[PDB]
DNA sequence: CACAGTGGTAGTAGGC
DNA sequence: CACAGTGGTAGT
DNA sequence: CAGGATAGGGCTAC
DNA sequence: CAGGATAGGGCTAC
DNA sequence: ACTACCACTGTGCGGCGGTAGCCCTATCCTG
DNA sequence: GCCTACTACCACTGTGCGCCGGTAGCCCTATCCTG
């Protein structure tokens, strides 16, 4: 609701759409920059500082023991109980997407300054694909916890690709996978009530449901307006799931989430269809096991917004998205994208 | 009705008539003559087709991974159905491209009758199906300043990324023996460097680039991996490939092959020494890097296993943070080579018309009151004007001891004037060899010699001009001087495997795309590699040359 | 000899660009593939240039032409004619080539002399006639830049190119009765018909360069002023009047070569003496008064100051004339660079639309930048328009459309605006046909007709709802547009006719030759650019080469 | 000796081989600007006042008795009796030559700049035809004055004119014109003594003579080392002109002169051939009968002078020399000329 | 040692 | 209303 | 009071 | 203390 | 074999050292 | 001895580095001296 133009004087060549913004003690810190991760910041990852409408990418160190992970676009990006995020696809600026899982912790922190671990978790069994624009988020069952990677675009499987369509996407198998990082154990679930592929939707994890809002599923270049609450158990053996495609979903894809407060969230609009954006916040209330998608008091969005033909971003974290849109000046070298961030009282 | 279409194409492309420009020609001439001697336009592009890609049959006994085997497909498009949906990552790019095996086998069929004259003149047979172990020069370069459409496309930027490959050297088995079959005699020849995939990216755009290029790579990577089982006069003839990435400046090379950029204190792309041990050693350094080197250095950063620091880890990996993308050859480009040690000793100039082996501190406006001495004196005594981007005319037009003998005329130190010139005279015997085409045959005295003119060149560079190159020497010194003998054993050549084709090709990307293509966003690169296939085509180029 | 006459070989590897190494190229390989002589070889096509290129056609000047030798063998001579290129004398950073006026004209004509019979045989005279032509000349200066300086012996020469270049636009023979236009060239604005004349590597600023380059062509040209030239055609000794107009200069060389202070002077027009203040006031009713001669005479009054006024006084007197005119140039409007700097002002109108600054007047030079922004962003949506640096004819066209208004409106939010904006255009393509027209007489009678009462809506359009912009600032090129064009009419017929755009789009050819048909060494880069675009300009070789249809 | 560089903001793009400089009571002011006056100067002359070896162009301006004269090439600038800078001759930017002279005063001092009365003094009798690089130069005989014109190039008579040639200058008739400022009227006494015509030679001014002094003969196309001296006695009617073909004349043109100290002055750069030019300095110690040109030591000439082709300048008047040489156009409008400043 | 021009002379093969 | 391409495709 | 960011400039390639 | 230079920016053309 | 059509191009402005990155060090900027 | 064709030869080109609003000028006003 309450827009204001940020600016980015450094660094700012670094933001590309794709990238994922995680909120670590509160402190929000940038990846998935544009190329690969320049010696101004060998691991990607930035410490995002907005002060007074403008953003200043300061890099961000890691661990010792930690995995220097690549610059991933439109990955999975979920959070955790120290405060752990967790990365999950992604596409490599090789345009080569990962398997990997990233956890990305915080190791330490001194003079505002992080030390990441960002560790690999690899996926012992139904490790889902080498996929991008999918969710993962996670869900407390049992006070166990399990990470539901609800699959988005990946590239098609090799016996199937051909460089003539090396860089065909398609959506992946509609299933959702429970990583229980504390092994790693992947595990598929066939959903029939999940049929259709689905990517770039926006998943929403409040206490043992999943609620994929949105998203765009290329099998039919639609953005169905479904609301598929994944309900998991984790009881003391069958890790079960069960799909429910809710009413009062929404038509959006490439959406931005923001858990403003407590079970209410604000989905700002990604995209309705591809030369038609959301322009329209979408409100989330969520009861223990009840969704209202709500419609906000759309933003007095700025023209450079409404006449922009897409626009990016991700969680700020604690009620703010951070948008980014193309400025095509010259998008040559001054400023490739206008950058916006939305507080939400 | 003497003209044959494909020798009126041949007209039209090597003599970069417009296909406009040749249908005045030829609608005047038969207004004129009567006869239609010339082609018309829909003959010479049915000629096209024979000599585009996706005409001639062909099989990889070993079928290509994830390549498909469909011989039909030509100026298929570079984005490889990468969505542009407003969901994904944008696409500001206009990438046409061949698929790599459909423009290998039109090269090979293109040069049929070379390769048949040339086993012909090397004692063989044309009954020989044997495996020509094809050897390709790849040629990836960033253009720059490529002026962009208005009209329905993506907003692309103002450059290009012409990935292309010159078929340097067939060599076929002879029992034992492996015989050169054909040799590029011009290897940098913008006649050779047959485009494969013309963006309208920029090589900085490592997403972007890599989206148009890795269909490219992985169509180069089966090849590495099967045999190429094509119809060669009516003889069913095996080509083995074999990829030889070099036309690709350091710039670019550090982008594919995932090394830092070339300020990176990691100075080479051949060795994994380092910019201060580059200005002690300078001629010592064996070529460790290799894109099998740098994928194990890059999953040793990423995985980081021995649980290093951002810089213990990277000395781990020697500047192998990205993952290399491209499987370049450590090699050097003799074009990039040049222009930056020319660079590199029009800095010399300026420095020591400074006399800052002397006064170290100087003032910037100084600096610049000394390139402007020196490109007033050039201009006067060299007759070479002033330019803001040095090019290679100039990196030899000034890599001269006539230049030098200019230069002297600016300082007033002799001793100065004898390392200058002592330093050029061993640059310039150094020179033919990472240039020639074959220095073993150009110049072998400079090749046999050119590790103690490297000692020297290196010895005077921390001596005489210890102000400059102490802990600090350039990239392409360290190249030139530690290096290129060891390239040379390997490549047998460095000139030949330069980005001075792909480059020179730039200028004939630019002359279609203003002259000999479409001019719209739609197709301005389908139509520019079309006929930049065509100029490449040897075929062509013997009817134009049948003078001779 | 089955194959072509040299001429037209040569007509082809000229239109069709083909350098003399392609073409040696191309005619080779049809000679060693055929085995005939199709095409002829370069000496055969030099000898035939040597008859399209100035110094072939012998002529006469009834009255000998002053201080123009009466040499008609003269071609491509120096520029700097006879410039003390000396080291005590001014310096000379000039590649000056040019050919001597009289012998291009000379050869113009000659090579249109089967254009001129072919009028006079159409326009039911006698294709024998010798009777006193009327030939009006369309000179045409303009500067060129990013001509990049070659490496080699000569001058320091700046990367800048001045292409002075002639268009036969209209011969007229008097048949007693009246003159009647046995030729009039149907596309004057084209590359095929502004011949070059003199090529210099030279800035159109440098007055003393460029002065020191052109001052023989204007000899020549106020010679053929007051000479006949009985030069024989078609077998007979046809005779020729020569008026030359001076229009296809932009109007920053106008003032250059007119005496007159730069585009930003309050002395506005080239062709009135009034103020961008009494521009902006009145807009239309604006009489055209500027004349080389006026020029001439207020540079000597300003000099002289007969009046003892002060420069303020003075200047005024003169109405902007500080300078002395070394160019007749007729007080017109380079329809080129009107519809340019038109579209750069409606540019910029719809960046101010964008910020409604007809509300907020005050204005951030960065919201500036965002406004501009925002309407190249929409440009390259709606219209398809990239963002150009610097504005050019196309993209102006493609943005004097109604449908340009409809995308910036999109950024408008303000449909009074819409409004405003939607009859600014309007008028301003109702205007637009009018000097942009190469016959308006013809091309848009219904808009000429309504010309002045259409300018009279647009001045008062400006004043009413973009009073913004312009109270007390209208652009040159608006002043010219609205008060002068139907003056403009009445005296010359066209303005598009009479254009830079033919020498601009030359500069492409100039350009496309010193590249790839000429000598690239500074020496030998102007004589060749020059020598190949006159034959790109021969009607003779357009001839042979629109033979499919003739 | 004191070779100094100067600094030039904006305006530098105004000075041009050719310039003059005048100096009205040590207010040095340049008058021959590149183009035609903008608005920004529209009279063309200027105050060319240094400090801190910084060159301030800043615009002057003109009387309401004045002639907004054009901007003048390699004119014949001479000081005058108050203190009026003629100016005969000189290409005006349009190349055309000024057979107009132009007598620049300065009327009014109030505020801290000046203001020039340039008169138009219309000549009569055997004028001298439009030309430049000639010498101006005023001798007071017998408390009479009158300028002493000679030499110059100048563009070939409308006759022989032609445009292949339109630019193509001779060296004028070697004549000697003997101007009265007070009452315009030019007088030619062509002397045996000058064969050859000259131009762009050096000419210092003495009571009742005028040393005429290392020029440039078109004609030969070489650089004399001659030193004439012209010496002129004015007995009411007509005046009584003789030349003389002094020794030790050195063979120098373009070359500036300056007066360092009374009766001396130094003659400064110039050139010796069109390829080589004169990196040596000459002082010049003159009696009423007498001249030594004394070679001077050469100045810490800069290798940015020494290897530059060509150079140009004008002498400020206070024993000081302006002097500029072609920078480097590693780009079009990078900057015009270095300039320099010597002290004498 | 890049290379294919850039085109107008000049010189050199041929004809007659 | 610049105009001559720019080349393939579709349509005569 | 010194540690860390940081802006700038020199340097490498394009 | 107001007059003059003057630097800067808006404006005209290229 | 022609020719139209499409949906645009370059010529129309100019300058100037630039990016990107990297790496080291002179500021600066704390607490 | 003519002409016609062919080719060397000159000394250079561009393609190799981008980036952006720019210059020149005008002129009108906010800075800034200027004691
Ligand atoms: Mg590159
Ligand atoms: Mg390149
Ligand atoms: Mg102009
Ligand atoms: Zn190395
Ligand atoms: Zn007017």
């Amino acid at each position: 609701m309450a827009l204001q133009m940020v600016t980015v004087g450094h660094n700012i060549a670094l933001i590309q759409p794709g990238f994922s913004l995680m909120n670590f003690d509160g402190q929000v810190f940038f990846f998935g920059q544009k190329g690969w991760p320049k010696r101004s910041c060998p691991t990607g990852v930035f410490h995002f500082d907005i002060k007074q409408n403008h953003l200043k990418l300061k890099p961000a160190i890691f661990s010792k023991d930690s995995c220097y992970l690549p610059p991933l676009r439109y990955p999975a990006t979920c959070s955790y109980k120290k405060h752990q995020y967790i990365i999950h696809g992604g596409k490599t600026p090789n345009n080569e997407l990962s398997d990997k899982i990233y956890i990305m912790s915080v190791a330490c922190k001194n003079n505002k300054k992080v030390t990441f671990r960002c560790t690999e978790k690899d996926l012992v069994g139904d490790v889902p694909e080498p996929r991008y624009g999918h969710s993962i988020d996670v869900v407390y069952s049992r006070g166990k916890s399990m990470g539901v990677l609800f699959g988005g675009r990946s590239y098609m499987p090799s016996t199937q690709r051909t460089t003539e369509k090396w860089n065909s996407v398609a959506d992946c198998l509609p299933h959702v996978f429970l990583i229980d990082f504390e092994f790693g154990c992947a595990t598929s679930y066939i959903l029939p009530e999940l049929q259709d592929g689905l990517s770039f939707h926006v998943s929403i994890a409040r206490n043992d449901t999943v609620y994929i809002l949105g998203g765009h599923s290329l099998a039919s270049n639609i953005r169905p307006a479904n609301l598929y609450r994944i309900r998991v158990d984790l009881p003391l053996g069958t890790p079960a799931v069960n799909c429910t495609v809710l009413p009062g979903g929404i038509s959006v894809s490439s959406a931005i989430l923001t858990q403003t407060n407590n079970d209410e969230f604000v989905i700002v609009g990604g995209y309705q269809l591809e030369n038609q954006k959301r322009m329209v916040c979408s409100l989330v209330s969520l009861g223990d096991n009840t969704i209202e998608i709500s419609e906000m008091e759309t933003p007095d969005w700025t023209s450079d917004i409404k006449h922009s033909k897409i626009w990016f971003g991700s969680n700020m974290g604690n009620g703010t998205i951070f948008l980014g849109i193309p400025g095509d000046n010259k998008q040559a070298m001054s400023e490739a994208f206008y950058f916006y961030t939305l507080r939400c009282s | 009705s003497g003209l044959q279409p494909a020798v009126c194409l041949a007209i039209r492309v090597n003599t970069f008539l417009s296909c406009s420009q040749y249908h005045k020609m030829y609608r005047t001439v038969k207004a004129i003559t009567g006869r239609q001697i010339f082609q018309p336009l829909h003959a010479l592009r049915n000629a096209e087709k024979v000599l585009l890609p996706g005409y001639h049959p062909f099989e990889w006994q070993p079928p290509l991974k994830n390549v498909s085997s469909r011989t039909d497909v030509g100026i298929i498009d570079g984005l490889s159905g990468l969505a542009s949906s407003v969901d994904e990552y944008p696409v500001d790019t206009i990438a046409k491209r061949f698929r790599y095996d459909s423009a290998l086998v039109s090269a090979l069929m293109d040069m049929e009758e070379d390769i048949l004259e040339g086993m012909r003149s090397q004692d063989l047979d044309d009954y020989l199906n044997g495996p020509f172990t094809v050897v390709v020069k790849e040629s990836c370069d960033g253009m720059g300043d490529v002026s962009e459409k208005h009209g329905s496309g993506p907003a692309v930027p103002e450059k290009a990324v012409r990935f292309s490959f010159t078929v340097m050297r067939i060599t076929i088995e002879h029992g034992s023996q492996n015989v050169k079959v054909f040799e590029e005699p011009k290897p940098n020849s913008v006649l050779c460097c047959k485009p494969l995939c013309l963006m309208l990216a920029d090589e900085s755009d490592h997403e972007t680039l890599t989206a148009i290029l890795s269909p490219l790579i992985a169509e180069r990577e089966a090849m590495k991996s099967s045999e190429l089982t094509l119809e060669m006069g009516g003889i069913p003839r095996t080509f083995k490939f074999i990829f030889r990435g070099t036309g690709y400046d350091e710039k670019l090379v550090r982008e594919v092959e995932g090394l830092e950029a070339s300020g990176s204190v990691y100075i080479c792309t051949l060795c994994d020494t380092t910019r201060l041990e580059a200005s002690q050693n300078l001629v010592f350094h064996s070529i460790t890097r290799s894109h099998a080197e740098n994928l194990q250095r890059y999953e040793v950063w990423r995985s980081n296993p021995y649980h290093e620091s951002v810089e213990e880890l990277r000395d781990r990996v020697k500047g192998v943070s990205a993952k290399p993308f491209i499987e370049t050859v450590p090699s050097i480009d003799a074009l990039h080579c040049d222009i930056g040690n020319a660079a590199e000793f029009y800095k010399i100039f300026q420095l020591e018309i400074g006399e800052v082996y002397k006064h170290p501190n100087a003032s910037k406006e100084e600096r610049k009151r000394w390139q402007a001495t020196l490109d007033k004196h050039l201009r006067k005594r060299m007759n070479l004007k002033p330019i803001m981007m040095m090019n290679g005319n100039f990196a030899r037009k000034l890599m001269t001891q006539e230049t030098v003998d200019a230069v002297c005329e600016l300082i007033p130190s002799e001793e100065r004037h004898e390392a200058l010139r002592e330093l050029m005279d061993l640059y310039l015997k150094m020179k033919p060899v990472w240039r020639s085409s074959c220095p073993a045959k150009e110049c072998p005295e400079s090749l046999c010699q050119y590790s103690f003119n490297s000692q020297r060149f290196a010895e005077l560079l921390s001596t005489k001009f210890k102000y400059r190159y102490e802990g600090k020497i350039t990239n392409y010194f360290h190249k030139t001087l530690a290096h290129v003998p060891e390239i040379i054993e390997r490549d047998g050549s460095i000139g030949a495997w330069a980005s001075e084709g792909n480059e020179s090709g730039n200028k004939l990307f630019r002359r279609f795309r203003k002259m000999n293509a479409r001019q719209s966003k739609c197709y301005e690169m389908e139509d520019v590699l079309k006929h930049h296939w065509l100029y490449t085509s040897k075929y062509l180029q013997k009817f134009m040359n049948a003078h001779n």
